[PDB]
């Protein structure tokens, strides 16, 4: 997505994408997911940037994500 | 009327719609059924 060093998920953000914004038994529709978590956050970026790094908890994910498409077999 | 997982369906609905449409979330059918009837009867039943 062309971005560089400037921002990063943790495993809270890895655990708010499995718990919530996917349900799959492969990597494809996670791949989107990490896809539509880079394009929000190039945008937000064009628009308004911040400095250094940015660390993406599972409090900044529904700020990009919102809308779950596969909700998962609990 | 819509169900309980349908909470986040909602972001593409115009919100001028949005806000006008008083939307009831729900988990069970004993949430609407006393919901939507008018609590006397009206009419005779069969038996």
């Amino acid at each position: 997505s062309g971005m560089e060093g400037r921002i990063e998920v943790t495993d809270a953000a890895i655990l708010r994408v499995i718990s919530e914004y996917t349900r799959e038994a492969g990597v494809r529709g996670l791949e989107r997911e990490l896809g539509k978590i880079a394009r929000k956050g190039a945008k937000f970026w064009l628009e308004g940037a911040w400095e250094g790094l940015r660390t993406i908890d599972a409090s900044d994910i529904p700020t990009y994500l919102g809308i779950p498409r596969y909700r998962p077999d609990k | 009327v819509l169900p309980k997982d349908n909470e986040a369906q909602l972001e593409e609905l115009p919100k001028e719609v949005l806000e006008g449409l008083e939307i009831k979330l729900v988990e069970d059918v004993g949430e609407v059924l006393e919901y939507l009837l008018l609590p006397e009867p009206t009419m005779p039943p069969v038996v």
